[PDB]
């Protein structure tokens, strides 16, 4: 049997604002590479041979992203399915236009269009086919968990999830957030059903790559109310006198797998993918084929493209990618930080866990610390700028003028706090 | 065996040449799953078996059981055909949605106390609408069957002030209730000369694993008729057809017109099919536009039924305050149906089409669900609304169509 | 000495041996020359004459109160404790050898060291010897309770829902210090357990530790486990 | 028990021929031909390859079986010189080919000889000489010629009723090459999608499956089966599976054409390939 | 054509996401197939338009993956096949190609016999009653060991890795032949390096002056072997050879994920610290003192002449 997937390439949360007013959250580099050719890598190292790709919000520039991707050339083994439509607008109303079209057979994928991960599942899948034939079709989606530390930088309080599984057959009983919850209660039935064993979880980072039946389309489909996965899930828990359909669970340890939510996760997972944590997957290895990524390693993770023209006295000491055509002067120091393509640096700047896009231009003297800047932006001198400043689309910093640290600037005045100009004063 | 023919020209509904499907009756009580062995034991176990499959929506259709409830080598004149919804709230939903639905409500009752669940069902009788109180409670004392009908006559005088005066109190007090409602139930004015609307409520799958080519029946989809007769060899008409978003914008619903090969009901159905059962229809249809609980909530019309495919209606917003009947002992803002919030589900069910739809805008009497999947029942019909309380759909209120937003593609 | 074995009374000998015989058999075959046994007077204050008629090498028998509990009897005989305690009951038939409780109790620095064997949920931690929660679901409002700071020093929390209590205690000096200071409790499986396990989720802290047996079983005070216990000593016994 | 392959017990010059070499010396390779009773032969060192070679070792593989041609050869002074440099790889593909060929037609008349329980070897040699050389000094063709003949007596007995060498052995034969060349069996199986979302789509399926099925040849019946709702599995047990291939290609072309001319879709889920 | 172009795609993705296949000898197998099937469906001239065409192919094979250079020297070989014949035939269409096409068979014929002639010639290299050591896991010195124990008794101390212990399964399939393995940690290497008598490893690389990449760990156990004087042998087959210059070219080491080293359950330290894992390690031709391959014995003091025998200058750079 083939192996079917789908890819919600729009992320109904709104949470990436206002990034994702502009350019969507699927389509924002890490490492000068779109999370979407990421998620694709990632399922072509799975073994799929074909996708489903769903895109609701600005989903014409998707297109054209992904068309000219190594993805949609007649010689690749793993075909994509552009679907567009402005109608959905959940996950819930995906998989039940995926029902409504009937274009997944058996075992299908489920994955979001923002999840960076190298595992190979075909120990899951084969696991989740045995107990779709042991128990006739009782098992209906096998989630997938990380084995990570709760005080891990990659898992946020915002998105973390304890749950309560079994110990010997690893199916699901229990599955909530601690979204402002400092105790936690779980319910009785699930002693009661499982006189064998029970074990609860914090350990488990979420990479919501839960392989599934085709049946969760057939619920959705009957459940108008389910609005995405985790409520779906706690529905489907608490209602097990009817419709059963336990919920099995995959644990990796070897492997890396996560998502993005904010700017904390982006964050920690950008700082994985240049300290390798997702290998194969790696800047330098140029898994899409495209000419302006193409990148050697040195020593300390420090990622070098072709023609950088380094300057006297930068100090590049660790976790380093600059870009192709990034110009950058004298008497620099940048560390845990990923350059773009064709920018432009200053001289005697600093540069502590930021994340430059394509295009910016730094000037002399700036103090940049855990930022982002985005596309086409552009820094003047005698700046100082604190951790968690954002800045989208060609924002102009003044000079003379320091931001606080929480602060977003951006061209639309009520999504971000303030809009910048020449001068930074209004 | 029967002795139907196709010779028909204007039939009854208390006609004994058919005796497959003469009145319907609705059955809400307090059984949490106790109906379906008394209908088993006034009907049969495995009397109702002609097509299953897997369990797709169990708590939103109803299943239908038919009845020869016959008299005196007995004589048979009328069969019931008992309607047993899983949740009262859902039977009520198709009560209050129109006309023509559980003419004869069965209170099934328990004689064994007087719980909140006696009182929602009678809720739930009262809002629906000839009531037919029936114990289940069998096999006890004198004196506590005494005075569990003392308590059940408070109700039912509580009852009789609302809609209440039926009175009945293993195998013998089932013939006597059976006896009861053959000689108080009246016969119910259907329209047999309308159009026929099946409207489907479970669809199944004719077609064996691994046939052969020749053999091969698809689209054997089952319902209910809400009026008129319905032939073998009549050009059904699917209103709500194949629903299909492959232009990049609004969906297209293409009718798919099949003629009806023949009407196989749970026994052996003659080419002529009335009103009032579970009548199941094979037609010449595909297999894969009819697979197993597919092809539901599609106004399966004859003569070209005048109801559009309908994306957004704009209804009037009329929600109760609290829930009819289902009060506990805490009530901590329990029985308190919120306002219409944007952007929430809820169950519209127009007759027996139960679609979900969101809450797209609301102005202070007037709310604009847009549906998820095309429904097409009437312009101005009374159209429900339901609301998961807690893993349970339960109704919040009803109203009628004002406005729709129609399509009709070709 | 490290350990004084204390064996409680609470409502005995019934069954093809003496109920008592087998607790002071299990001490005094390894170790334990000094053992003390309490008796017991809410049923009939007449078990001490029928205990002193025993062939052990030295056993310290004293007479009770009828009201009285668990707590209670550790109270009662706190001026004559001076080191470790080591809680026993006459319902326990063991035949696991109770070195590997008093290993736990040593190696850990442990205040408290139990043994449990296959109604109580009894949450351990991942590696199978330090508890985390144990709580009955009769004095429960809720259905359970779990806080954010065992969760985050430990992930992984493995329930059992099958085991029995076996009766078998290790003690530190100051958890009867404060048992003797705070008078609010009676029952000492219901106190001494909970209050110790809540106090735990405080770095400097105590350690609670059980082992879950794989073996054998403990008895009960009613006669659900009777028709076990003669069943369990004819096929055990023999070796001891 | 052993015999050679052919009616000749030494090989002509340049005649490829399969051996296995057996022992590494100076002056070159011994090896055994395993189609002339394993008499013993020498690849030369100088004719292993056509590039400076550092030692016979390097490409010799002692254990492997390689198609060497013959340089000289002397019935008299019992010396044959072998080469590997003068043969080609169609050469060696058609050495190959004849020696699968010659070899199983000696498992065959072994399995005949072991049924008759001959164990000398000249009376073993005696059936040899009226089975299979006969046949190859008839036609002219060692190794060609015998399996040729075996192939047609399988299928026609009237070639092995001329043999005169017994009446028990002439069955014997007969059987032993039904059991062993006659393996005519394969089953060519196919899925196909062919649905009709219109007025009349169980109609125009059925009239599909019925325009597949009536295109099915004869020793050759498209077996139609519903797999799924909208799937079908077109299936076909017959021999030949070159032509069982195309056959099942083309009711696919047809059922692929009467779904189209009937308004409705016709996808192949799978090609025709043999079970 | 299309067959070709997916093949050509299908091993570049192969290369660039695993190991694929696992053993290096199916690995250069299928890239003499991977040649010789292009140059049975290609169109060429002159034969400088075929040293191109395989320059250009090689690149991207190299740009697939730079640790694994078997594809790399394999092209570079080919490419001197190329070369030798048409300075022969020189001095051409269908027969060029037949000669071409017979020099990959021979050429495989020699690929698969690298094995069997080590084992031959592993018998006068071992003696009774030896402390030999092995660091990582590879089937040529498997071999060697599991021929040289068929007539001599000794003992060989298998030392695992300690990014993924790849030496546990060498040592539980030399211990099933009973040549009594001893195990132990990359930690005690210079502390069994007292009485080892000869250590014999296999590489990943032979490099042009003698220098090889290996298993990590091995440049520390030939800085023992040279402290302690006791011989390294180097059980290496033909295709293994490369003219690639240690610090010529970059990406030299293969930098694999850190969770094998340190785990993504450590805690919140995972941010502020910096975890490598090199898995090759780089071995300079001063600490190594005999290569083994089909051949015969080499020193490193030679490996250039391989070179004149197996490279041309003019390919070195692909
Ligand atoms: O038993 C072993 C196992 O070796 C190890 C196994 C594991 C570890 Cl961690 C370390 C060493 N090695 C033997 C090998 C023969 C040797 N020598 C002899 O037995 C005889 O000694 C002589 C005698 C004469 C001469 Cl010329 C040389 C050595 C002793 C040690």
């Amino acid at each position: 049997p083939p192996l079917q997937a789908v890819l919600v390439a729009d992320s109904f949360d709104r949470r990436f604002f206002p990034i994702s007013k502009d350019q969507p959250r699927v389509l924002l580099p890490l490492a000068n590479v779109a999370l979407i050719d990421y998620t694709l890598e990632f399922l072509t190292a799975t073994g799929v041979q074909e996708t489903f790709v769903f895109c609701c919000w600005k989903a014409a520039q998707i297109k054209e992203h992904l068309l000219k991707s190594k993805w949609c050339r007649p010689t690749s083994l793993n075909v994509v399915r552009i679907i567009t439509s402005e109608l959905y607008r959940s996950l819930g109303d995906v998989l039940r236009d995926v029902d409504a079209k009937a274009l997944v057979r058996s075992d299908f994928l489920l994955v979001y269009g923002d999840v960076i991960s190298n595992i190979n599942i075909t120990r899951a899948l084969e696991e989740h086919r045995l107990r779709r034939k042991l128990e006739k079709n009782v098992s209906v989606m096998t989630m997938i968990f990380k084995e990570s530390s709760p005080s891990h930088p990659t898992r946020c309080h915002e998105d973390n999830v304890v749950v309560a599984v079994d110990s010997t057959t690893n199916r699901v009983l229990h599955f909530q957030k601690t979204q402002g919850l400092r105790r936690f209660a779980f319910p009785l039935s699930l002693f009661q059903g499982s006189s064998d064993g029970v074990e609860v979880r914090y350990d488990l980072l979420d990479c919501h790559i839960s392989i599934c039946s085709p049946q969760v389309a057939q619920l959705f489909t009957d459940n108008f109310d389910y609005q995405t996965r985790d409520d779906f899930v706690r529905g489907l828990l608490v209602n097990e006198e009817i419709l059963g359909n336990q919920i099995h669970m995959h644990v990796t340890a070897k492997e890396y797998g996560a998502r993005v939510s904010n700017l904390h996760m982006y964050s920690a997972v950008c700082a994985d993918v240049i300290r390798r944590w997702v290998y194969p997957l790696t800047p330098e290895a140029n898994f899409t084929d495209s000419t302006t990524q193409s990148c050697t390693h040195s020593r300390h993770n420090i990622y070098r493209g072709p023609e950088v023209s380094l300057g006297h006295g930068s100090i590049l000491e660790e976790n380093v990618l600059l870009g192709s055509g990034t110009v950058i002067g004298s008497n620099c120091f940048i560390t845990n930080s990923v350059i773009g393509p064709g920018c432009h640096i200053g001289d005697n700047v600093v540069l502590d866990q930021t994340y430059l896009w394509q295009g910016v231009r730094v000037a002399a003297g700036a103090q940049i610390h855990q930022s982002l800047l985005c596309d086409n932006a552009e820094v003047k001198e005698r700046v100082t700028l604190k951790p968690r400043s954002v800045l989208t689309s060609q924002v102009v910093v003044g000079p003379n003028i320091t931001l606080p640290e929480g602060s977003v600037i951006s061209l639309h005045p009520p999504d971000a706090e303030e809009d910048e100009d020449d001068g930074e004063f209004s | 065996l029967t002795t139907l023919d196709v010779t028909k020209l204007t039939p009854l509904s208390h006609e004994v040449i058919s005796r497959q499907a003469t009145i319907n009756i609705g059955t809400i009580g307090h059984v949490a799953h106790g109906k379906s062995t008394v209908v088993k034991a006034i009907s049969g176990v495995h009397t109702v078996r002609f097509k299953n499959e897997l369990e797709r929506n169990i708590t939103i259709k109803l299943g239908y059981a038919n009845a020869k409830i016959y008299k005196l080598n007995f004589k048979l004149v009328r069969h019931v055909s008992f309607v047993d919804c899983p949740g009262h709230d859902i039977l009520m939903a198709t009560m209050l949605n129109g006309a023509a639905v559980m003419d004869a409500a069965l209170l099934l009752i328990a004689g064994n106390e007087s719980c909140p669940q006696p009182q929602t069902s009678e809720h739930l009788a009262a809002i629906e609408i000839h009531i037919l109180i029936l114990q289940n409670k069998i096999d006890l004392v004198k004196e506590s069957q005494a005075k569990e009908q003392y308590e059940q006559i408070l109700a039912f005088v509580q009852g009789t002030v609302a809609e209440g005066a039926p009175i009945i109190p293993l195998k013998y007090n089932i013939e006597v209730v059976c006896e009861y409602i053959v000689k108080k139930i009246p016969v119910p004015p259907r329209d047999f000369t309308s159009e026929p609307r099946l409207i489907v409520i479970r669809s199944f799958d004719v077609n064996k694993p691994g046939c052969e080519v020749d053999d091969l029946k698809g689209g054997v989809a089952g319902g209910s008729i809400l009026k008129g007769v319905l032939k073998v060899g009549q050009e059904i008409e699917v209103r709500p057809g194949i629903v299909s978003k492959a232009s990049e914008g609004k969906l297209m619903c293409k009718p798919k017109f099949s003629k009806i090969v023949s009407l196989f009901a749970e026994h052996n159905d003659l080419q002529y099919a009335a009103p009032g059962g579970l009548i199941g229809v094979g037609t010449k249809i595909d297999p894969t536009l009819c697979r197993a609980d597919r092809m539901v909530g599609q106004v399966l019309g004859a003569v070209g039924a005048l109801p559009e495919i309908f994306t957004e209606l704009e209804i009037s917003y009329f929600l109760l305050r609290r829930l009819l009947g289902v009060r506990t002992e805490g009530d901590k803002k329990a029985a308190k149906v919120q306002k219409l919030s944007k952007n929430e589900v809820l169950m519209v069910n127009i007759g027996s089409l139960s679609t979900g739809g969101r809450v797209s805008a609301v102005k202070a009497d007037l709310g604009k669900i847009v549906l998820t999947n095309p429904v097409c029942t009437e312009v101005g019909e009374k159209i429900a609304l339901s609301r998961r309380v807690e893993k349970h759909w339960r109704l919040i209120g009803w109203g009628q169509i004002r406005r729709g937003v129609t399509i009709k593609p070709t | 000495m490290e350990f004084q074995a204390v064996v409680m009374a609470v409502g005995l000998p019934v069954g093809n041996k003496p109920l008592i015989w087998y607790p002071l058999n299990l001490l005094e075959r390894v170790g334990f020359e000094e053992v003390i046994v309490v008796t017991t007077r809410d049923v009939q204050k007449a078990l001490c004459a029928e205990f002193k008629m025993k062939m052990k090498p030295d056993i310290v028998c004293i007479p009770d109160d009828a009201d009285m509990g668990t707590a209670d009897s550790l109270r009662y005989i706190y001026p004559k404790l001076k080191t470790d305690v080591l809680v026993l009951s006459c319902d326990l038939i063991t035949d696991v050898a109770l070195h590997e409780v008093v290993d736990l109790f040593r190696a850990y620095d442990a205040s408290l060291a139990m043994l449990m064997r296959k109604r109580d949920f009894i949450g351990v931690d991942s590696t199978g010897k330090r508890l985390l929660f144990m709580a009955n679901e009769a004095d429960l409002d809720e259905e359970l309770v779990i806080k954010g700071s065992i969760l985050q020093k430990h992930p992984r929390i493995r329930f059992h829902t099958g085991l029995v209590d076996a009766h078998l205690y290790c003690l530190k000096k100051y958890i009867v210090d404060f048992l003797m200071e705070n008078g609010s409790i009676t029952s000492i499986r219901s106190e001494l357990i909970p209050y110790l396990v809540r106090k735990q989720f405080s770095l400097k802290s105590l350690d609670i530790y059980s082992f879950i047996k794989e073996a054998n079983t403990l008895n009960l005070a009613p006669y659900d486990a009777c028709w076990n216990a003669c069943r369990g000593d004819r096929w055990e016994d023999l070796s001891r | 028990l052993s015999c050679r392959f052919y009616q000749h017990k030494f090989p002509e010059v340049e005649d490829v021929v399969m051996v296995n070499v057996r022992s590494i010396a100076e002056m070159g390779a011994y090896v055994s031909l395993l189609e002339y009773n394993n008499i013993e032969g020498m690849i030369l060192l100088s004719e292993l390859s056509r590039r400076r070679i550092r030692s016979i070792n390097k490409l010799i593989r002692i254990g492997r079986n390689e198609c060497v041609v013959v340089i000289r050869v002397d019935k008299e002074k019992g010396y044959i010189d072998l080469s590997k440099r003068r043969v080609s790889p169609e050469e060696a593909i058609k050495c190959e080919d004849k020696f699968t060929k010659s070899k199983t037609v000696y498992s065959i008349l072994r399995h005949v000889a072991e049924v008759l329980e001959y164990t000398k070897d000249e009376q073993l040699e005696s059936l040899f000489q009226r089975t299979a050389w006969v046949f190859d000094d008839k036609y002219k063709r060692p190794g060609y010629g015998a399996y040729d003949a075996f192939k047609h007596a399988v299928s026609d007995p009237s070639i092995l009723d001329s043999l005169d060498l017994n009446e028990d052995e002439r069955e014997v034969l007969i059987n032993n090459i039904n059991r062993r060349l006659t393996p005519q069996a394969v089953k060519i199986r196919a899925d196909i999608e062919v649905a009709c979302y219109g007025y009349e789509g169980i109609d125009a399926v059925k009239e599909a499956l019925r325009a597949g099925l009536n295109c099915s040849t004869e020793n050759m019946p498209i077996k139609i089966n519903l797999i799924a709702p909208p799937r079908y599995v077109m299936t076909t047990t017959t021999l030949e599976r070159t032509e069982g291939l195309s056959v099942l290609s083309q009711a696919m072309a047809v059922i692929k054409e009467k779904i189209e001319e009937k308004r409705g879709v016709f996808n192949v889920q799978m090609e025709p390939k043999v079970v | 054509g299309s067959e070709l172009s997916e093949r050509i795609e299908s091993f570049v993705e192969t290369l660039k996401r695993g190991g694929g296949p696992r053993s290096s000898e199916e690995m250069a197998r299928e890239t003499l197939g991977l040649l010789r099937q292009i140059i049975t469906d290609h169109r060429w001239s002159n034969a400088g338009e075929l040293m191109e065409l395989i320059r250009r192919e090689g690149r991207r094979m190299t740009a697939a993956q730079p640790s694994e250079t078997t594809v790399g020297n394999m092209v570079r070989r080919v490419l001197k096949i190329i070369r030798e014949e048409y300075g022969r035939l020189h001095g051409h269409y269908a027969q060029l190609q037949s000669n071409i096409i017979e020099a990959i068979n021979e050429l495989l014929v020699e690929l698969e016999g690298t094995m069997e002639n080590i084992a031959a010639q592993a018998l006068e290299h071992i003696h009774s009653n030896e402390v030999i050591m092995t660091i990582g896991f590879s089937r040529t010195v498997e071999a060697f060991l599991k021929e040289a124990a068929r007539k001599r008794k000794f003992h060989v101390i298998v030392a695992e890795c300690a990014p993924f212990c790849q030496g546990h399964e060498m040592a539980v399939n030399l211990s099933k032949a009973g040549i009594e393995t001893t195990v132990m940690t990359d930690a005690a290497i210079f502390a069994v390096m007292s009485r080892v008598n000869k250590v014999i490893i296999g590489t990943k690389t032979i490099l042009a002056n003698g220098a090889l990449r290996a298993v990590t760990g091995t440049h520390t156990l030939a800085l023992a072997a040279k402290h302690h004087s006791t011989p390294l042998i180097v059980c290496a087959p033909m295709f293994k050879l490369s003219p690639q210059f240690p610090n010529e070219e970059d990406s030299f080491h293969k930098f694999v994920a850190p969770e094998e080293v340190l785990p993504f359950t450590e805690g919140d330290i995972l941010e502020k610290v910096s975890v490598h894992c090199p898995v090759f390690d780089y071995v300079p031709p001063e600490l190594i003192t005999l290569f083994i391959s089909n051949i015969g014995g080499n020193a490193p003091s030679y490996i250039y002449r391989l070179m004149s025998e197996l490279y041309h200058p003019d390919d070195h750079v692909l």
